[PDB]
């Protein structure tokens, strides 16, 4: 089992979009009732919901935000209904200080939420966050949850989809919140960064698109999890295996692009799966460790053979001080299998270290000059010095020189 | 929840005031009866039956303005007791409005703003609506700040200003009122968002093809910029931005908050037939610096902050990439200690065109508001005059036999040019 | 894709802009108002619905003829804001529309120029119609390249200029106007395809029958050229031929540029009739003397580069046939360093007759862009017309009191010398 | 198997009727389906095309364009969707030098869908080159091309159809990109020359019928390869059998022409191959090697009678210091077998070395008074001198020697 905190627009859109694909896989009615034709269903449904007296299914799923709109606007569509209306938790009445000065004001009624979907779950394995880290709601209420959530379940596991802010397009007080966020992430999170620049340009090359892209990476990665086979039976299994993370998903084709039927091997895939265009984030930098997961019907023969000319073609560079993976999966039974073999990879990289010198870069092209402390100041945390923020950018100038 | 109080103060704001809520009950479907033949909550309150009360108030010393409104067709859409007014206005004297004329009122408005605030759940803030050059527009509009940083020391106040033109001119005593006015506010206020009234005629000039727009025209293109900046509160969209979002973002420094607003589709509707508005080109526009609605060249100075409001059938990747667009341009030249300048927002609500008005209706706007360095030229202009008719002391009998001293004079003009000692301290480039 | 943007500079560029129009209209079955009842898209725009703005500008000094189009039957195809217009035009003074009238203009010209090519995406170049023995066609022609060469110094730069006819003439102080914008030009242009009133007046009176032609007849005729040369861009054909083909395949050197344009079946609906025009019998119609709209013999000089864009029922074949034909001529003769002076360009669309016009509905055509020696002959006569009239000076003051100088007139007659030099130069057999 | 590399109109068109003819010679369908009479075939289609999942077949062809509208109108035809989108490449906006520079500019997306391409197929033999010498874009893109595949690749065949300009007709600047496109083919192509003037001339005594030739003389050059039999069976054994080339086909006869049903031996066929005027291309020169492949019913009996009385009669010429061949294929089984026995022949003789005189005459006829140098000047590559034109002259002038 596994819950969700979703944080910000971003994280609550995020949720929305997941839980939409969940409920298509899985044969869930928007309801919550299920279909005729899914009723002696195999798959596995506890990991992400649980089952009501009334047959309905609920999601394990909890909803924060600063603002009513956009949970508002979640109320208003069909899928309203499913979710839990005792979870949802929305403020009475753009900025990290503010947002943890209100998650420590809030601390009650959030943790009363979380211990109540808790105790509903024999075997809960991690936590899952779906948040970004520019804006002021999800930054600063995703560190105060991480804290204080690290500090009461010390046994449980704490995974994030991380939404980072796009930088060729010029949040103004970014910089802060971001290298606070990853503060916070480095001291206390167990384990998928997402950026918007990269994400769009895969995407061309509205926010509703861009996130159901993200959902469906977020769905495959759980894909085996939800559908138990022989090998990977467990979130720990997959962290184990690779343990900062990078994404990308080879089908990633519109439903206007599948006049082109490509004969698609496992050969193909996993091979698209490492060109740097794939991977949908944006010095002999290498690898650590790379998962390739892969949906519909494969023969370990063929996965051999790939991988034996893929290392005999050295397309890949590793660390020199050290010595992949490629698990297989079943695609649900309901969604058309438009692809006749599709992949996902997920991957820990070196590169991604440049993301941080970036930021660090915009915070350091900031501090020296004090841009946009005002409103800082006013919060408690930030009322009498900013000692936070030297040791938050020492920390990440620590994590950039051990990669 | 997110209620939001807007004040109207003097002749500019009672006058701004109505073409947003006409705007406001045009996009929310609320008849000027305040009856509907939620969204409609941070601006509006239910009483029961379907009446829609909005809330704010008409402040003004003056009972013209204010009968006008009370015997126009939304006469029925006010609360009576929240249009106040008073019995002699200001006469451009901003003692008059802060001293001698506005000590009588301010307790009334203090009292109304209270019960506004008690009807509301959680007040996001105040929006401000009044002129730099005018006696209660200015001498009022500073007191009441100052009041409500004593009482509400916490909501952001947000303040839409019209301020005084390079050129037109339509008092003799502007210079006077602005920088006093700037001194007090200064002191009290979150941002202020900027626009000029000769910057709007050109608009009206080049994009609407009107050679002889009126009072009206303008004040319904900044009821649009006033629309576009709330609909986040009042609307759902992708990427929301209240207005603690404004202030945060659009604020570097305490005293350096005076951006400068911009829409970028101002067409007429044959223009409209034969253009193909897009978010590139709207973007575009809003960087051009003939669009801008307060006559200060961008190319002058620097940026150190934009804020995006993007509405309607509008795309997060073109967003982006005309982002990256302007961003590699070289006339948009940023502050160096902004890498980062643009804050962005996406409403899915287009905007709602006004039965009468000149705006064509378009599938997609956007609002830009932007704090740079060009506003310092036009404060240089203004204390220019101020020196002038103050070297001369014209003028200043009026303001000293009104609860007024020289002392606060030479007070104002030392706070102007020390603002503008940091607009230039900020402009320059990091070694 | 391939969007290109054509200008019409003057009253000669204005109308011929009409005429090409209509036809551009007519061809892709666009009607008078922009809508329909892609190939449509080097030349136009969609905007959102069915209307068609056309890529172009149309730029005068003077109001009445970009008021005759304002008011026609097109008064809704063209953008409003894309019919630029002055109010005292340069009145066939040179200096005027470069200097002094030219100037408050040019940057209103640049701007709508700048927002059509930021709505192309790949922009193929310009199209410049004009008269050389004008005021705005030849001053504010000049000053529009060169700032157009400044801007976009790499896009193609082709003009259809109405080169001085060697006998009739409209106008006192063309030779003047013909100078100086041929220096001017000649600086910043890629290649200038060239025609003359009398050629065409010769053509209509001996194949169309016309006794009494207008200057509609002649921009007719002139906008089929336009038609033929842009069909490769506007539709689909066995050989494509772009701009950057014409510049590459028609400029041996970069001062000689000045191709002569010709269109073989101009013909009447009953000599059609009783005619069987094919590949061969339009290939020699076009290399026939007298078929040349620049009123320049051939024999006189020598071929440096053909380019014979075909269009409609035409067979690559029989292309080949004609033009190993022309080449077994005697009395065709080109230049020794030039053994391949062929650039061939077919396409499917037959020539779209216009409804009211003298041309009779064909299966084939072909238009022939010759660069050739024969025009040192015209360049001759022109510089020498220039000479006697700056020898008695005559007219100059008009020049001189308009921010020009006699040192320009100098160095302008000087450059002209220096042409007729180059052409004698390129024309002599290499030894 | 083999790639398709086709620049400039000349090779866009090339391609699309060398597809159309393969497509019907292979019974695939316009969209890429297989016809039911078709299903249980024997005729080997990996040569030319890969599978797909969807059960479709995509040509291993890559589209390469300084303009878009030839490919635009190519995927408004009836096989559009047959090719791969992927492959096809079109640059977002008449010269050799700009040609080539463009290619130095664009190297990397060119080189990545070769690089796809190449990595699906085990046993790739060669390339093949379809394109034109004269015009700017193919002439300058095939030679960046070809260097740049010589240098990649030094392991692979490359075969190409060069269009050669028309002379008899009078670019206007032809002499120079072919001179150069000469000195490129030399210097780096392993091995089928064309020219507009023999090949019009033979259609007569548009485009589409020209090239519709064109791409009948390619087919029947690649029959043997695509329909395996027991001698033959490789590229490499048809180039060592005969090593610049020349082509003639026998049975070139119109739709209309068909009413003369003259009782076709291999002789006569044989025979035909022989003569100047089906050569389609325009001192006692003489052949160095000769090939036949012949198409239908074939009796090997017949095959050495025909050869016999040809030696005897000595209507060919051969190489003083030297010591043909005739191979049999089998036509594909759906055409209708119009013709009773047909026969393509390839050849190398020395009387193409006429060929360059006449370019070299056309270059010399121009480098004496610098026509036309100004764009090329504009170009980095002939930016400062044009050692690079004197090199390739003396190049060819070398070639035309040991001819």
């Amino acid at each position: 089992e596994i819950i969700t905190l979703q944080l910000g627009q971003c994280g609550n859109q995020i949720g929305f979009e997941f839980w939409k694909q969940l409920c298509a896989e899985h044969g869930i009615s928007p309801e919550g009732i299920v279909e005729e034709f899914a009723t002696e269903g195999t798959d596995r449904k506890d990991v992400f919901f649980y089952q009501a007296d009334d047959e309905h299914y609920i999601p394990r799923a909890v909803l924060l935000d600063l603002e009513p709109r956009v949970i508002h606007s979640i109320l208003n569509s069909p899928y309203a209904k499913l979710y839990n209306p005792e979870n949802i938790y929305l403020s009475e009445h753009n900025n990290w200080a503010s947002g943890f000065s209100q998650g420590e004001k809030i601390h009650e009624d959030i943790f009363d939420i979380i211990d109540r979907e808790a105790d509903g779950s024999d075997s809960l394995e991690g936590f899952v966050l779906c948040h970004s880290i520019a804006g002021g709601t999800g930054s600063g209420l995703g560190s105060y949850l991480l804290e204080r959530l690290n500090d009461r379940y010390p046994k449980k596991l704490v995974q994030t989809y991380s939404v980072f802010p796009n930088q060729d397009e010029m949040v103004v007080v970014q910089p802060y919140n971001s290298l606070l966020t990853l503060k916070r992430l480095t001291q206390n999170a167990d384990c998928v960064v997402l950026d918007n620049t990269a994400l769009n340009r895969i995407a061309t090359d509205s926010f509703s698109q861009i996130n159901q892209l993200v959902s469906t990476i977020m769905s495959a990665s759980t894909t085996t999890l939800r559908y138990p086979g022989y090998m990977n039976n467990d979130l720990i299994g997959l962290i184990a295996s690779l343990i900062f993370l990078m994404t990308g998903y080879t089908p990633l084709t519109t439903d206007q692009s599948v006049a082109s039927v490509r004969k698609t091997t496992v050969l193909d895939v996993m091979r698209r799966l490492l060109q740097p265009k794939n991977v949908m984030v944006s010095t002999n930098h290498c690898y650590i460790a790379i998962l390739n997961i892969i949906q519909g019907e494969v023969d370990p023969t063929q996965v051999h053979k790939s991988l034996q000319r893929i290392r005999e073609r050295k397309l890949a560079n590793f660390i020199p001080w050290g010595p992949i993976q490629v698990a297989l999966s079943r695609k649900s039974p309901y969604l058309p299998s438009a692809h006749r073999v599709s992949g996902l990879m997920m991957a820990n990289h070196t590169s991604i270290s440049s993301l941080f010198e970036r930021t660090c870069r915009q915070y350091d092209k900031l501090r020296k000059r004090e841009a946009f402390l005002e409103q800082f100041r006013k919060e408690d945390m930030f009322k009498d010095n900013f000692d936070e923020m030297d040791t938050s950018r020492e920390i990440v100038q620590q994590l950039i020189d051990e990669y | 929840m997110r209620e939001c109080i807007s004040i109207h103060v003097g002749q500019a704001g009672v006058q701004i005031g109505n073409a947003c809520w006409e705007l406001y009950c045009l996009e929310h479907g609320i008849q000027p009866d305040g009856q509907m033949p939620d969204s409609f909550n941070t601006f509006f309150s239910e009483t029961g039956a379907g009446k829609h009360v909005p809330r704010a108030v008409f402040v003004d010393l003056e009972p013209t303005v204010i009968d006008e409104v009370r015997t126009g067709t939304y006469r029925q859409l006010f609360h009576p007791e929240q249009l106040i007014t008073g019995k002699e206005d200001a006469a451009n004297n901003y003692a008059r409005g802060h001293y001698t004329i506005g000590k009588e009122i301010i307790d009334l408005v203090l009292d109304r703003i209270r019960k506004l605030a008690d009807q509301c759940t959680g007040l996001q803030g105040f929006l401000v609506f009044h002129s730099f050059g005018g006696g209660t527009g200015s001498g009022f509009t500073s007191l009441l700040m100052e009041r409500l940083s004593v009482d509400y020391g916490k909501k952001s106040k947000l303040e839409f200003s019209i301020y005084p033109a390079p050129q037109v001119s339509t008092a003799v005593v502007e210079p006077y009122n602005s920088i006093l006015t700037t001194h007090t506010t200064l002191e009290h206020s979150d941002c202020a968002f900027m626009v000029d009234n000769e910057a709007i005629y050109d608009i009206c000039r080049r994009n609407l093809d009107i050679e002889r727009p009126t009072y009206t025209n303008l004040n319904r293109l900044i009821s649009q910029i006033v629309s576009s900046i709330t609909a986040s509160l009042r609307f759902d969209g992708a990427l929301n931005v209240d207005l603690t979002d404004f202030q945060t973002n659009l604020v570097p420094y305490p005293r350096i908050h005076f951006p400068l607003a911009t829409y970028a589709p101002v067409i007429s509707a044959e223009k409209a037939y034969h253009e193909q508005l897009s978010v590139a080109e709207i973007t575009n526009a809003c960087f051009e610096p003939a669009n801008q609605m307060v006559k200060c060249d961008p190319r002058h100075g620097k940026y150190m902050a934009c804020c995006l409001l993007y509405r309607g059938d509008v795309v997060p990747k073109d967003v982006n990439a005309a982002i990256a667009t302007i961003k590699t341009k070289r006339s948009i030249q940023f502050v160096d200690w902004c890498p980062t300048g643009f804050k962005v927002g996406i409403n899915y609500q287009p905007p709602t065109v006004v039965p009468g008005g000149d705006l064509a209706k378009v599938q997609r706007a956007v609002c830009m508001l932007s704090n740079t360095t060009a506003i310092a030229e036009a404060w240089a202009r203004l204390d220019h005059k101020f020196d002038l008719m103050y070297a001369k002391r014209a003028f200043v009998h009026w303001y000293v036999g009104e609860g007024m001293e020289e002392g606060e004079f030479s007070e104002a003009r030392e706070d102007m040019a020390a603002l503008e000692k940091d607009y230039e301290e900020v402009g320059v480039d990091s070694v």
